[PDB]
RNA sequence: AAUUUGUUACAAUACACAUUUUUUGGCACCCAAAAUAGGACGGGAAGAGACUUUUAAAGUGAGACGUCGCGACCCUCGCAGGAGUCGUUCUUGACUUUUUGGUCGCUUGAUGUUUCUCUCUUCCCGUUC
């Protein structure tokens, strides 16, 4: 059923829905088990993150997150870390994201 | 140079000369007159200015004289699509 | 998340404890409790500080091999070294291991 | 929204538009719509790579035009009040 | 006038096969018969392959986001 | 009176010079007779505000020196000014007109303060000076210029340019 | 929820916005548009060095860099300062807020 | 305000003439016009200035002026410009 | 005469692989729950481009197609 | 919301570049508001007017996000 | 014997929107070059090598779009963004007419894109230890 026929309410039910049942679910589970998250960019750079919030666009708000970057030029190749105190991550430049053991 | 009210939007901002950068790393200076929601603005009396690629090379780190070249074109409307940042150049008439 | 009265189980000394003798861990946990207090928003961003650092899942505390968290409770020590510190004004170089102490202690 | 809106009073005379390919195209602008795809009349193509031919009609999409240049005796125009 | 998607559900029930060419950065483009589609034109191709620019190996029935659509070509 | 930052501030900056750029300054309550004796001084006060065009017309300044870096300035109108050397390595890179008429300049302080540039300004005028008087000047002020596209309105000739530049080598 | 109404709470704190050409900004940030328009006022803006035998830097974000106008003559390194810059939204890629604030009651 | 010159030399270019003009100008005052706006060349130009008093002065000293060969027949104008 | 959404809700907690649009990397695992945009979420994920991945999440935009 | 307005160029002959690469050439038939364009007895043209140029189906659409400039080679 | 309060309308700011036409990204990659305890670095000029052209003698990696410029055996009269009309009263609105450069060389203007392949010596001027 499309959106723009809900309600204000039943759009408020629907992304409560979304976040707790479904693919965010990853996420929000994520959020409250203090369960430390890997997070791809669309940069190639790899940030292990925990996620103090998130929204909708997938832009999230995380704390102590360590950020892992490679680079290459003719195949000599170095391995770069960055670590942040505070980070707010905007959603779109994320592809994967994987919720650690 | 010239300070800009410390809390000053685009709206605030009209006449102004201001200096736009796009996408492409080329720039429109001129004095802004009307903007919308997506950002999009119409300068009045703008010139394109470009960074050379031997240029480009002189940028890269070691005073420095640049040749930008630039072209005018007066009245554009610029599209929110392609601009990146905004700054302010000069204060109006 | 407990709208009722319930009894419930869990394990304050996690990894350290179990990585390290009885004695030292409570003292470890005491520094660290002192600590928290100190910490009003840094301990998230000094326990967190290493992002490769996990927490087990039946475990509360940060599971690691134990170097950085002695560089932790040092850190937070200087935050409560400073804290109780600057409302009586005393130096850094006049704080002693039994000013230290009585600042852990009291 | 106003650039919008003096892009329709732009009707019926020479402008110039870049896309964002990079090419240039100067000639008179028969059509324009509220999402900036516009068609023109009669107008000199520049390529990118700078060789410049003619076409009799253009219709071009809005989302790939990067700056529009319009006569400047619009500046004044009402819409600036 | 022939409206694009009403010329897309002729080769959904027509059954004819159909090359789709994908962006310019991928470099391949994929081939098979188009099943059905939605508003977003990202479409259902049954007995999909993937050909490299025919040495390519078969899909299945895959679906494909209408993102990346570029060309749909009988 | 003296060129202080007040005064800058005080200058109309509002009626840009529309022939090229934007913000045509005059120093002080107008610089055009505004009498400063000494060095231009207090030049930070502008701060590169904007082919920036300075006038400095009708005013009293010894020497072109003591600029502040101005990457815009590209027009300086010296006009009616005791100019007697102008020596600096400030607007080195930047500038590309210099109009010097009615001054105080020697045919050789004039050329002694350049130094010589590989490339150099694109507009110059020395006119009303006593060194334009003085014999072969024009050779002179060509070898000195180095590159020039003018001198005192008549552009150095093509050929006058490869006989300055046979002189030079 | 809309999590960029987080960021308009933090207001009058230092910053940096790193943006999609790599380019990073550090500053003292001003009111967030809904958009997550960012517009900031005493802001030093740079591109890192990648060191990896002197590898070419992005090309793009030099140019937009020295034709702000803040980039001064005699500075060595690439970097540029400036009063007053706006950011379109969808530029940001990651933002570093302060590790002063904390989040408990803001993200209220 | 307005001063129209006549006889000079049509062979240099529009925009390095105007340059040439303002050159000379801004030592009597301010020019407000670097060009005038016909640019039919050949001597015709309207050095605008801002204050009567610099237009007359420059009328004054610049009559017969030697300018890219030929000598420049100053002159006030007929009619008032559009800018004033 | 299956479209996309009933196609996607009779591919729940099947074995699907997923190839996103960059690098020809494809994520083979079992379905866990699609959004209206069709973001995806994976158990028992592998990385194909070899690695062994417990659970993903994958945003709509960088996926190029989705197959069993 | 509103539909572009190809409604002279229906049924004409016309060339439109795919990408930055691409020219198609053919027979304008339908399009809708997101410019998606189907046209017939397609043609890819390429440096070689007739040598690389091979035509393509009997019905191409065309999603309209590739689109950069239509032009009509017709009255 | 102008201020304040109430109501009505218009305009501006904040309460919206991740699915091809602007703001939740088709993203990223060519690769490689300085270390010492008189010395580097930039710019200009000259010579030579190797390149090109003609049948030993001539200048400096080569081949392609434009961009505004140095010459001219040419054209060309010479003083009016503005102009006219009507309404209206001492300069305003509504409706019509439509830019110098029109060109050629460049006996190397001067100068940016884009493909391919592989510098040393001498003088002059600035910066740094």
């Amino acid at each position: 059923r499309p959106k723009h026929e809900l309600s204000r309410a039943e759009l408020e039910e629907l992304e409560e829905f979304e976040f707790k049942h479904g693919p965010m679910s990853l996420i929000n589970d994520a959020m409250v088990t203090r369960t430390p998250v890997i997070i791809s960019l669309r940069n190639n750079h790899k940030i292990i993150a925990r996620v103090k919030a998130f929204d909708r666009h997938c832009n999230m708000v995380l704390e102590n997150v360590k950020e892992l970057w490679t680079e290459k030029k003719g195949k000599n190749v170095i391995n770069r870390e960055r670590f942040i105190s505070k980070l707010f991550l905007r959603g779109d430049s994320v592809i994967v994201v994987l919720k650690t053991p | 140079k010239i300070q800009v009210a410390h809390s000053s939007r685009l709206a605030n901002l009209i006449d102004y000369k201001l200096r736009v950068l796009t996408q492409d790393g080329r720039v429109y200076i001129g004095q802004l007159m009307a903007f919308d929601k997506h950002m999009n603005l119409v300068l009045n009396e703008c010139i394109e200015e470009r960074v050379p690629k031997t240029q480009l090379d002189k940028l890269r780190p070691r005073t420095l004289n640049i040749k930008v070249e630039k072209r005018v074109l007066g009245l554009t409307i610029l599209r929110g699509e392609q601009i990146l940042s905004t700054v302010v150049e000069d204060k109006p008439l | 998340k407990a709208t009722e009265p319930q009894m419930v189980l869990f394990n304050i000394y996690d990894d350290w404890l179990d990585r390290i003798s009885s004695y030292t861990a409570f003292s470890r946990l005491t520094l660290l409790l002192r600590a928290l207090k100190t910490n009003e928003e840094s301990a998230k961003m000094i326990l967190l500080s290493d992002p490769t650092i996990t927490i087990k899942s039946y475990h509360l505390w940060p599971s690691f091999t134990d170097e950085q968290w002695i560089t932790i409770e040092s850190q937070m020590r200087d935050l409560i070294l400073t804290e109780y510190g600057r409302k009586y004004n005393v130096n850094i170089s006049a704080l002693t291991q039994t000013e230290i102490k009585d600042i852990i202690l009291g | 929204g106003i650039p919008v809106k003096l892009l329709n009073e732009a009707q019926g005379h020479i402008v110039s538009l870049e896309l964002t390919t990079g090419a240039t195209y100067r000639g008179k602008l028969v059509e324009s719509e509220d999402s900036m795809n516009v068609q023109l009349r009669d107008v000199i193509a520049t390529e990118p790579q700078g060789a410049v031919t003619h076409m009799d009609q253009i219709f071009v999409r809005g989302s790939q035009i990067k700056f529009i240049v319009v006569p400047d005796l619009l500046k004044n125009a009402p819409l600036f009040k | 006038m022939v409206p694009p998607i009403n010329c897309i559900f002729n080769f959904l029930q027509q059954q004819t096969p159909v090359t789709i060419w994908l962006f310019e950065q991928i470099g391949i483009r994929i081939k098979g018969k188009i099943v059905g589609f939605d508003e977003f034109m990202n479409v259902v191709i049954d007995e999909a392959v993937e050909i490299p620019v025919e040495k390519g190996t078969p899909l299945g029935k895959i679906l494909l986001k209408g993102d990346n659509i570029t060309l749909i070509t009988s | 009176m003296k060129f202080t930052p007040s005064i800058v501030i005080d200058a109309p900056q509002y009626y840009v010079d529309h022939f090229n750029g934007k913000y045509n300054v005059d120093k002080c309550v107008i610089l055009r007779d505004l009498q400063l004796e000494t060095d231009s001084e207090s030049m930070p006060s502008s701060l590169k505000h904007l082919t920036h065009i300075l006038d400095l017309t009708n005013n009293d300044l010894i020497m072109i020196p003591d600029l502040s870096r101005r990457d815009d300035i590209h027009t300086l109108l010296l006009g009616r000014n005791n100019i007697v050397e102008v020596d600096g390595r400030l607007l080195p890179m930047n500038v590309q007109n210099l109009t010097l008429s009615n001054n105080s300049i020697r045919r050789f302080e004039d050329l002694q303060r350049l130094r010589r540039a590989p490339r150099t300004l694109k507009n110059l005028t020395l006119i009303g000076n006593q060194v334009c008087h003085l014999a072969n000047y024009r050779e002179h002020v060509l070898r000195l210029v180095p590159h020039l596209e003018t001198l005192d309105f008549q552009n150095v000739t093509a050929e006058e340019r490869k006989s300055a530049m046979s002189f030079p080598r | 929820m809309k999590l960029v109404n987080f960021l308009k709470k933090l207001r009058n704190e230092q910053v940096t916005i790193e943006l999609k050409n790599g380019t990073t900004v550090w500053g003292t940030l001003q009111s967030v548009s809904p958009q997550m328009n960012a517009i900031l006022t005493d802001v030093k803006l740079t591109l890192p060095q990648p060191r990896l035998n002197k590898l070419n830097s992005n090309g793009i974000a030099m140019a937009s860099l020295y034709l702000t106008g803040g980039q001064q003559p005699t500075a060595s390194d690439n970097i540029a300062s400036l009063q007053y810059i706006n950011i379109r939204g969808n530029t940001i890629r990651q933002i570093i807020l302060p590790d002063s604030l904390n989040l408990d009651s803001l993200l209220v | 305000n307005t001063l129209y010159v006549s006889q000079l030399n049509e062979k240099i270019n529009m925009q390095r003439l105007r340059v040439n003009l303002f050159l000379l100008f801004a030592t009597f005052g301010e020019v407000l016009k670097v060009s005038m706006n016909f640019k039919k060349q050949r001597g015709q130009a309207f050095i605008t200035m801002r204050t009567i008093d610099q237009a007359s002065l420059a009328q004054i000293s610049l009559n017969g002026e030697r300018f890219f060969g030929k000598p420049l027949k100053v002159e006030f104008s007929k009619s008032e410009t559009k800018t004033l | 005469p299956v479209n996309p959404k009933p196609f996607l809700k009779g591919l729940v907690n099947h074995r699907v692989g997923v190839k996103l649009k960059f690098n020809s990397t494809e994520y083979r695992g079992t379905l866990v729950s699609t959004d209206n945009y069709f973001n995806l979420q994976l158990n028992e994920a592998e990385e194909f481009v070899h690695g062994t991945l417990g659970e993903i999440f994958i945003r709509c935009n960088n996926v190029l197609y989705i197959r069993e | 919301v509103s539909t572009p307005e190809l409604k002279k160029y229906m049924d004409k002959k016309i060339l439109l570049n795919i990408n930055g690469s691409r020219k198609v050439a053919g027979i304008l038939r339908g399009y809708d508001i997101f410019l998606n364009v189907v046209l017939d007895d397609a043609m890819e043209i390429n440096g070689e007017d007739p040598a690389n140029n091979h035509q393509l189906g009997l019905q191409t659409v065309i999603r309209g996000n590739s689109i950069i400039s239509l032009e009509a080679l017709d009255a």
